[PDB]
Order: structure tokens, then C-alpha cells, then sequence
């Protein structure tokens, strides 16, 4: 994807992570496990939820067919009068269908974009502090316990 | 010690497209198109549909002998025809503007039939023996219920000079005919004058009718012909008849009870014995869904139509093996 | 020591939309639809539309006698009409293919009328006579000041062969009329001859009108009707007449001066005494907008119409507080 | 945002920087104070204003509603009338409101991005040589006058 | 020692359009837009176009003396007809439903014309001598080759009484036509009877014309004028006509032979000697493109056609100076 | 463009990368020269594609123009014809040329996108171990041979 996180240099998901679309997995002398952000979760969530409104009343005007008999020399009337309602059916069709296509793409994209910002604020927060591994980890110089590793989480480590 | 940033996975199957890639595996989804429909004819928010199977819109409003399920109907929520119905102008024939009747129709839920010049009414004229074989009732032929077959008596047809006026707030629907015969004998035969004409008259209607004689192909086994004609009769104004033969005069004719908002669906269906707020010619819609796939002329609370097979949003992210 | 990125705000209070967020409070902003309209009917371009008020088309051509407003009108830019017109068709009847006249209409900006047939020109027929009580002028039984009511002279109606061949360069609109009468005894009391024809002819025109004869309601305090007929003379083409009865005959043509570009709009608003770039039925426009949502219906240099309510595009940043 | 600069790490604006979209706050023993990058801003300002003008362009080809009568009798080519005249006037409407709405989102990224591209690019030309503070901020390990910031601006530090 | 991240440059061109940017040059791109076309009409498929050149649809099913070229034709894959055709409807006149002929033809590849009423059947009335100086062939007096001006034999026109059942299994189009006179005379001396009729009858049809007396001015110099009727005649019912003057009887009439897809496009030039899979009144298309810019209306395998001037995607990246 | 790499950070493309759209130039005692990375080349082949792909089948179903015929006295009809043909031509000329106007933004920025990523990726592997020069290249602290440099290209650095 185009912020290069999401399957990119964070190779996978985690099947373990189940309260929230992103978050940590810490590692230390009192155990493991994951944590998920509930600010960015939060967030997406929001932001996914408007999107589908917005998709969906945008599409609430639409063309509606209704229903025109023509007797046996009203060949072209008819004819003209299919031609114009599957005309519409098909403008629509079509907008339908791209509308998905395209805001799907960026949906994905934003999930991403989502990911890749929580990992560069832990970035900024750990600074020299922590050795950059390249895979969406950071392995500290220091012991790091618990509530060291809840101060990461929460932005307030140093 | 380590901390990682991740992202959710998890065994979801749904799949998502993309410009640049299909089927993309996501962890969460929501399809937007209702694919299903039950299959049946049902009431639209209680209100049953005016069933015609066999019966035809002409067949039905000039009172077909075989139409009798319908000589009085109560009020529909929308219309169902056949695409070809057996039942329908048993006598060969027209009926004029056909199709912009049936369009005013489409904007009407209720029909109240009511007698405008009875058949008793008749003292110059025959009005008994205006029956046809092509329009047979349990073996014996009949005629269309809501007009009258006039014809000559003692061998003389006097001037007809009728005249009916709305004393209804309702707008009235009038349906009158003419009769096209055979051959001169045939003329001579059922109306005794030669030459004849029908008159019709309203505020804005200014018409006379002439009998076509010619020679055609048996419809029915019948090759006379009968021509329709209809008007709208605004509350307050009256019609005027004047005649000399082959007129086919009104017995009843519809109030327009209300309106609006029908339609005249075509549909091989039967009634489905259901409920349904929003009814398509295959079958009735229940769902929440924005989109549907099934049928383009509805009527109800419907999703919006479009001709996909699939439309289903990414909400959640790419899932991953 | 420090040095910072950064991005501008500012008070701004201008919002847009995007489709994960409503109301982005921005720092820039630029709207692009037009709310405004000022609700008056103006000239477009210096040009003065042609308010017929209470006439209609027909009042106007025909030359109604209220019409007289109209009997010569400059060139306009477009035509306005009102939804229900008094001042139309005052002895009751028909205008046959009205719509289609009037669609014609929507390409001109010029009629000028000129004298095909004078009324000085009818020896063997009453040419002064013609006239009604539905179509009054200052109190007395007027008419159609554009065609002739054309009647019996001492008993009798002789067949009326008449020929006009458009010299001019320009398309002409010639109008008729035929005269449907309540009965037999009307029909000698007027034109003395029982049966009767109009047969109108040009070089693609083969037309042949009779009377219909029949009893009906009164409208304008009149049973009787008329039919009007038009054509369009092509330079170098004859239109040539017989009658013997019932005829409305033309005295005055319109010329088809020029081509092309107005439009007839509905509106039932009077002239506002101003200039505008774009019309619509509701008032003019005044806006360098590319869209607006005042009216579908616009004549001139106009935005593009759109059903929205707002329509505005961010330019500058997410505006912080 | 998608890029994660504006109202990400970068909290908020500046009332105080006016001449321009984007810059600089410096602050050192000689002062402080807001310095436009012109350069980035003026690459901005071309985009919108082609994109503006590609919006108006594009929709300047649009269904122009005409008036057409019909008579009693012509009920059906009268509603064939108003439901393609509608119809059109429908997809037209749509097609606005989706453009406005999908156009918007595009520019405010756009911002976001001219926004982290400059950060990106002072944070490559510092290199170690300052803090990095992580809210848009760099605290430099030497002293830095006027001219040492003047030299930040224009991409000739070191 | 150092390693760096770039990107492709190259000596590309092309360049393509975005929303914030015009002409960005890109290493590669693919123009999706057909430009181009060859000029000519071609056979579609090595179906060959019914090109009729002068003549029109009317000329050629009547069977106008100039349009012999087209007696009989071969199945064709489209018809090509000019704007203006000299050859139409020779003899002045009108052709009724002509559109709607026009409308079923373009559902028609293949019409075998067949005799249903012999010249040579004509005992009591002369068919040798219906014939006019407004419909010439090699110099001398001809009419259309697929009807028969009936003329009486020795002061005589009795009424006719004729009859076609279509035992073809193939529909049936039937043409004939009514001759309207110039005065009272011209009618006597054509068919001695003064007022005359024409009625035609199938299962469906219901007709009786009536010869319209009008002046009017010379087309092809002459006065009188024709109009022309037609219908389907289905399988298995009969026409019958019954007359005592003014009919032009039916000699030939085609056989629907075949449905169909085919198209009438309007256009000046002539046949191109060549061959296509997809052609458009300006030329043929030979491309891949999915869409094209020639011409709205095309036959066959085409692009979609669209009113640009330029579609060109972007497949590489931003070219460098 | 949006992710600050192709004519941003680094300035132009080469004219001596022949093989594919993104890779590597290497410079040291033994020589120098160009390696395409064909994994992320291939990606952006594929994804390409299918969008072309994509964009003219979606565009497959539209609208086409029927001959009608009328009459002098069906000049309304005829009107109404004639708008509802060319009403459909402009929307879908509309649809086609907004399609191809978003979408090679889309392409250009995904090229972007892939530049991007490809450089974090190789500024992942190296870490402190070479200087960032700003301009798309990293200079060794190290001597660095063609299996040294091989190392960095397939990621197996260290
Ligand atoms: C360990 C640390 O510095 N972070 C603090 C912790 O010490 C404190 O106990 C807690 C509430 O008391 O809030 C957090
Ligand atoms: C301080 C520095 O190195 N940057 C130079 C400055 O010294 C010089 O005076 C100025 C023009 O002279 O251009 C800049
Ligand atoms: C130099 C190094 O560490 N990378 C190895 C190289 O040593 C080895 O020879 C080659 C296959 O043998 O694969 C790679």
C-alpha cells in the first residue's frame, strides 16, 4: 500500500490483537502481550463510519423507472423511452461502481496511513533511546517493565 | 525487551476490490446490495394489489363477461396485468388512446362504479338483445356489463339524444363505443338507417363518429368491430349523446375516487398470500440495504436499483495470511 | 536554540466537506454556486422580453380583441406567459397542433404581420357581420381581429375560391379557422348551405375540414367552436382556399422575420424594469459563479444548474483552534 | 490527516505566520520569529488554482434544461419529458457534489504532504547535528544565530 | 563508497493531463482514444451496405421508375441513405407512417419482394394506362413499379372486390395508395364515379379513405397528389380491399425475410470498395482502442464513443528534464 | 508529487537504469553502476495494469446513439431525442475524461509511493551504519565491495 506499513515493512497482522484495528505488542522479563490504541482505533472508526453514510446518501437520489406503454405504431416513442431509463440505470450502475472501487483503494490507504503514523510517534518518542529493528519493532538499550512500557503507549516516555 | 506497533488480523474470508487489485481479503466489510427477493406477489403496506390474472385493463373497465372478479373492486395499492391476457376485448376491435388511459390509471387507487343512463331507460330502442357470441356468460352470449348494444325496434332507430351531467365532486371516467359492421345489409339489419353517425359532446369535447364498412379476417369468429372511446367528465359539466345507429351507449361509468400513486406491473405471478413495503414484478424486497439488483420498476420504500452483480466496502483493513 | 515547520492559520470560519468528515473548519475556501437571484423578470442583453401577461399564444396570434397590447410587438429576446392565461381562445374551441406551433415559436425573436386577404376584398359574402359576445371589445360583440367570420349575403353563400402566394423572402404563418355550429338550423342561419368543406391547399399541404355538428356545454356563454389550423408558406408557395361555409378566413399573416433563440417561460411575475446576462422564470442572474440553483429553465450566458443547496471547495489548510 | 503533519505531530497552525502557507519559527539569544517558505507555498498555490479551474472546466459541458408542451392527450411523452429532464439534472448534481467532496479530501492531504516534505527535508539537513523534539520542533546541539538559521531556510546547512 | 535509491528516466514525449497539472511528461503512457478513421464506406463483416444513393426508402419500396438499381436486392448488412435523395416519391405526395417504416426497417436485413395481384388480373378496369409524366423512364411516362393506377374500361369503374391471404410463413409488407384528384372533372375522367372510397381490412386493420378534393400547387408538375399506406400482414390472414376509384392496388409486396440488426445512416458519400468489423457514417474503424471520437452512430464491433479530443493514461512515472 | 521522493528529495531520474522503474546505483574502488529492484518494479507492473484494465472495462457499458426519424409535426419529439443522445455522450464524456484525469494522479503518486518506500526500506537496513546524504544516496562508513552492495540489495545487510 502507499504508506508502505500495512504488509510492507510490518510483514503481517496479528491474529492476537482483538480490542482494536491497531496497537502494540510489548516484550520484557515480565511477559508479553498486546495492547491495543484506542485513539487512532477511535478515529478510523469514525472515519470509516462517515464514509459509508456519505456513500450512501449520495447515492439516494437516483433514477427510478416507471412504467410507459405505446400501442403498435408508437415504435420509436418506445424505443426512445427504453433507450432513456437504461441509459440512466447504466449512468448509475456505472457511478455505483466506481464509487466503491475508488473509495475502497482509499480506504485501505487509510488504515495504512493510520498505521504508519503510530509507528513514526513511537519513532519520535524513542529516539536514540532504542534500536530500530525495521520490521515495525523497537528493542530498547534499557531494561523496559511494565509501567515503562504502559509510558510508551500512553506518550509520555523519556 | 521490545514494543511493536501491529495492526489487527483475523479469519475473515470477505473479500474487497480495488482499481489496481481484486480481491483484496479484508478483516471487516459491508455489502450494500440486497440480492434476494421472495418471489411472490404480496400487499404493499397492507394494501392489497388488483390482481387481473387473465382479465386485461380494457377487459376489466368495459365489464367483459368473463370479468365478473372485478365488477366492483375495492381500492389497490398497485395493479397487476399479464403480458398477454386471455380475457380482452372479446368482441374484436380498438380501444382509442389505450395507452394514455392506462397511464392515468397509474395515478389512481380507487374506481367507484356508478349507473349514468340505465338499461330500462330504452323506450325507442331495443336494449336487450345487444349480445354477441364472441362475448359468451355460462354458455350464452353476452356482452360487455358496463355499456349497452342498442339496437333497432319495430324496424325503426329514432334519434338518440341523451344527456348525462355530473352532479359528483369526482371526477367520471365515460366509455361509449361504435359499432363497425360487415357489409350495407348488415347496417340495414341492426340500425335500419343506412347512413349514421354518434355525436359526443362536452365542455371541450367535439366529436362525431362514422360507421367503417369493410371487409376483414374473423377475430372471435366475429368480423364486425367494436371501437372504444373514453373522456374524463369534470364535476359540474355534462355530456351529450346524439345518435342514429351503431352506437354503443353507456350504462356505467367510473368515479374517479381517488388518487394517486399506482402502477400497472406486468407479472405471469399469482398472488403470494404476503406483505411486503416495497414490491418489484418478480417478488417483494425485505431489507436495509441502499442497493438492490432485482427488478428496475418498484414500488414502496425501495433500495436504489443498479444492474451489478457485487458491491461490497472495505471497512476494515488487508487482512493478511 | 530552535528551529520549527509549521503551517499557517487564521480566523477563518469557512467549512467544508470531504467524504470521512463533515464542517473541516479551513483557512481558504471558494464557493462555487450561485444562491442569489434578484426576482424580477429583466430585459436580456438591452433586449426586451415579450410579457404577453394575461394573454396566451393563441390570444396573441389569433388577435383576441383584449389582446390588443400585442397587435405589434417589437422583437424580443424571449416570450413570457403565464400557467393560465385569461385572455385565451375567447370563443371556445381548439388550436390543433398548439404544441408544436409553440415549439416553433422558440426559435424566432421577429413576427412581423402583414395583410394576405383584406376584409375590403369579400363582394359575394358578409364580411362585417362576423363577430360574438364571448369575444367582447369596449362593451360590443367583437372577434379574432386577424382572421374573418365570414357569413351569408342576402341568402346566399357562394363557393369562395381564394389564392395567396407568399412573394416575400421570409416564412410565412398563416392561421385559419373553421366553425363547428350547434345544429341543422345554425348552419342555414349562418351559411345557408346544409353540407359543407373547407379544402386548404399548398405545395406539401392537402387538407379538407367539415363541420362537426353535436350539442355541448358552454363555454364563454357559447356552444359553438372553432378550429384553428396553421402552416408555414414557404417563399415562392400558394396557398390556395374553397369553401362553401363555415369558413374563418385569414386577413392578416405573421412574417417570419428572423431566427433564432428565445423561449416562452412560465412565470407568473410582471416586468421588473431591468437588464440582466442570464433570465430565469424567477429573476435574473448576476454571478461569475460557475454553478447556481435558482431554476433548471435559463436563457444568456448562465452557470451551470445543479440541484445542490452548497457547493464549496477547500483551497486552503484545516484551520486549527 | 493521511501524511500525519497537520494536527498530527505538528498540533496545531500558526495565527502568526501570514505571508504564507508553510515556514519557519526560529528561536535563539537574537530572537524569534515566523519565516515563509516561499518555495512550497507558491508550488501549492499553482495546484489549487489549476485544480479549481480543472473543476469549473469540466463541469462546464452540462444537460441544459429546454421547456417543451404537450397537450391532455400526451400524458406519457409529458412524463418522458420531466423524467429524463430530472434525470440528467440528477446525475449532473451528483456528479458536483462528488467532485466537490473527493476534491476537498485530495486538497487537504495536499497540504498535509507539502507540510511533511518540508519537515522531511530540514530534518535531512540537520541531521544529528539537533534534537529532535518530535512536535515539528529541532533543538539544535550548537548555538545558532540569524545567519546559521537563514541557512537552515535555504537548504545550504552543514 | 555509496549506494542510492532512483527511478527510470528516458527520452519519452508523451505526456498526460491530472487534476493539479497539465502536460507532465511521463517515461510511458497509452493513448486509449481512436482518432482515426478511413474515410469510406465499407461491407461490415463482408456484408455489404444497401447504399441507395439517390434514391430514398419511399422511392425504392414503391418501386420509383428510377429506381430500378434496387428492383431486387441482396441481404445487407446496413442501408445508406443521403440527406436529400432526388429520387423520392416521384409523382408528389405523402407517405403515411413513414417513420415508423423506417423504424422497422432498421430490425431488417432481407426483403423478397413478391407479386400478389397480377397486372394481367384485371378484367373490368384498365391497369395499362396508370401512368404520369411526373415519374418518367427512358423518356416516357412510367408510375412505380410495385403499384397499379387503376383506370376505368369504357366509361366504366365497378366496384372492386379483392382479396391476398399471406400463406408465406414470413410476415408481409403491403403497400398501396389513394390518388387525390385536382377537381370534380378530374374524377370523372379517371374513374367515372364521383365519390368514391377505398377500404382495406386484415384481423386488425379497419380502413376506408376517402379522395381529398384540394388546389394546390404543382410538385413535378403536377397537382394531384398520392399517399401511400402500408402494413404487416401476418401469417396466415388475409387483406381485403374493397373500391370504386382512386386506388393504386398493390402489385408486389416484400417478404419480411429476415430479422435482424441493421442501421439507415444518413450520408453523402459512395461505396468504398472495402471492408470492416465496425462503421460509422464518416468511415470505418479498425482498432483496439476502447474508445473512439469518429461519429455518435455505429454498426458492429466499435469502441465506445465519446466527444474527446484526447484519453491518455499514464503508465510510467514523471520524466525528468 | 504527494510522497516527497520522485523529483523531491531526489531531484531527477536515469537515464542509465534501463531494466526497470526503480532500483539502485552503487558507486565504490571496484566501480559503479545500476541495479533495478525487480520486486517492486514488478508490483507497480502488475498494479498498473490491472487498472487499465480495470478503468476501460468500466467504461465498456455506455450509452449508444440509435437513429429515429420524425416528421415536420414532430419537432418536439425529435427535440427531445436529440438532447437525450447528446445529454448521455456528455456524461459519459464527462465519466471518461474525469476518470483518466483522477487516475493518473493516482499513477504518478503510487510511482511516488514505491520510490518511497523502497528508499525507507534500504535507510531501515543501514541504519547508523551509513550517512544519510539527503538526496536519495547513503555513503558508507565502511568499505563497502559488490558483495557488500549485493547484501544491501536484497536485504540481507547487517
Ligand atoms: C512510572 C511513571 O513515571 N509513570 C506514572 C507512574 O509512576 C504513576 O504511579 C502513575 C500514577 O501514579 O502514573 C504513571
Ligand atoms: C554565513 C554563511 O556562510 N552564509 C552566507 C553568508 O556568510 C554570506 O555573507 C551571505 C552573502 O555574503 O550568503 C550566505
Ligand atoms: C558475502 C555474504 O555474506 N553473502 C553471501 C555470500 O557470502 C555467499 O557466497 C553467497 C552464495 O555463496 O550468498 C551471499
Amino acid at each position: 500500500g502507499l504508506f508502505g506499513a500495512i504488509a510492507g515493512f510490518i510483514e503481517g497482522g496479528w491474529q492476537g490483537m482483538v480490542d482494536g484495528w491497531y496497537g502494540y505488542h510489548h516484550s520484557n522479563e515480565q511477559g508479553s502481550g498486546y495492547a491495543a490504541d484506542k485513539e487512532s482505533t477511535q478515529k478510523a472508526i469514525d472515519g470509516v463510519t462517515n464514509k459509508v453514510n456519505s456513500i450512501i446518501d449520495k447515492m439516494n437520489t437516483q433514477f427510478e423507472a416507471v412504467g410507459r406503454e405505446f400501442n403498435n405504431l408508437e415504435r420509436r416513442i418506445e424505443n426512445l423511452n427504453k433507450k432513456m431509463e437504461d441509459g440512466f440505470l447504466d449512468v448509475w450502475t456505472y457511478n455505483a461502481e466506481l464509487l466503491v472501487l475508488m473509495e475502497n483503494e482509499r480506504t485501505l490507504d487509510f488504515h495504512d496511513s493510520n498505521v504508519k503514523n503510530l509507528y513514526d510517534k513511537v519513532r519520535l518518542q524513542l529516539r536514540d533511546n532504542a534500536k530500530e529493528l525495521g520490521n515495525g519493532c523497537f528493542e530498547f538499550y534499557h531494561k523496559c517493565d511494565n509501567e515503562c512500557m504502559e509510558s510508551v503507549r500512553n506518550g509520555t516516555y523519556d | 525487551d521490545q514494543i511493536c506497533i501491529g495492526y489487527h488480523a483475523n479469519n475473515s474470508t470477505e473479500q474487497v476490490d480495488t482499481i489496481m487489485e481484486k480481491n483484496v481479503t479484508v478483516t471487516h466489510a459491508q455489502d450494500i446490495l440486497e440480492k434476494k427477493h421472495n418471489g411472490k406477489l404480496c400487499d404493499l403496506d397492507g394494501v392489497k394489489p388488483l390482481i387481473l390474472r387473465d382479465c386485461s385493463v380494457a377487459g376489466w373497465l368495459l365489464g367483459n363477461p368473463m370479468c365478473d372478479e372485478f365488477i366492483n373492486v375495492p381500492e389497490w395499492s398497485y395493479i397487476v396485468e399479464k403480458a398477454n391476457p386471455v380475457n380482452d376485448l372479446c368482441y374484436p376491435g380498438d380501444f382509442n388512446d389505450y395507452e394514455e388511459l392506462k397511464h392515468l390509471l397509474s395515478r389512481i387507487n380507487h374506481f367507484e362504479k356508478i349507473q349514468i343512463i340505465p338499461k330500462s331507460s330504452w323506450s325507442s330502442h331495443e336494449a336487450s338483445l345487444g349480445v354477441s357470441s364472441a362475448c359468451p356468460y355460462q354458455g350464452k352470449s353476452s356482452f360487455f356489463r358496463n355499456v349497452v348494444w342498442l339496437i333497432k325496434k319495430n324496424s325503426t332507430y329514432p334519434t338518440i339524444k341523451r344527456s348525462y351531467n355530473n352532479t359528483n365532486q369526482e371526477d367520471l371516467l365515460v366509455l361509449w363505443g361504435i359499432h363497425h359492421p360487415n357489409d350495407a345489409a348488415e347496417q340495414t339489419k341492426l340500425y335500419q338507417n343506412p347512413t349514421t353517425y354518434i355525436s359526443v359532446g362536452t365542455s371541450t369535447l367535439n366529436q362525431r363518429l362514422v360507421p367503417r364498412i369493410a371487409t376483414r379476417s374473423k377475430v372471435n369468429g366475429q368480423s364486425g368491430r367494436m371501437e372504444f372511446f373514453w373522456t374524463i367528465l369534470k364535476p359540474n359539466d355534462a355530456i351529450n349523446f346524439e345518435s342514429n345507429g351503431n352506437f354503443i351507449a353507456p350504462e356505467y361509468a367510473y368515479k374517479i375516487v381517488k388518487k394517486g400513486d399506482s402502477t400497472i406491473m406486468k407479472s405471469e405471478l399469482e398472488y403470494g398470500n404476503c406483505n411486503t413495503k416495497c414490491q418489484t414484478p418478480m417478488g417483494a424486497i425485505n431489507s436495509s440495504m441502499p442497493f438492490h439488483n432485482i427488478h428496475p420498476l418498484t414500488i414502496g420504500e425501495c433500495p436504489k436499483y443498479v444492474k451489478s452483480n457485487r458491491l461490497v466496502l472495505a471497512t476494515g483493513l488487508r487482512n493478511s495470511p
